[PDB]
């Protein structure tokens, strides 16, 4: 019960300079724009037993 | 008695199956937009309906 506050999202960490950084930063956006994240959410989080 | 209204999301039977239920539900928006392009690239049948 209550209202949200200090709404900061998660993220994947990495070193200061690496191509994997930009690779993941693009792949996450692609997944979000595709629908994979919604499926993962509805599968592993959206239990809805009550 | 109050506050009785809730929907699940874009995977509900109301959006996926408009005809296989009560008289057909209605939902839409304006065309030529980012949301319209996204829902067309994601849900073809939903956009056609």
């Amino acid at each position: 019960t209550g209202e949200l506050f200090f709404r900061s999202g998660f993220g994947i960490g990495m070193r200061k300079d690496s191509p994997w950084k930009q690779q993941v930063s693009l792949s996450i956006l692609k997944s979000h724009e595709n629908g994979f994240m919604e499926d993962l959410d509805k599968t592993w989080v959206r239990y809805q037993e009550c | 008695e109050e506050y009785v209204d809730q929907v699940s999301g874009l995977s509900d039977k109301k959006f996926q199956r408009p005809n296989d239920f009560s008289p057909p539900f209605r939902f839409g928006t304006v065309p030529n937009g980012s949301t319209e392009r996204n829902i067309r690239n994601n849900y073809a049948e939903m956009h056609a309906y």
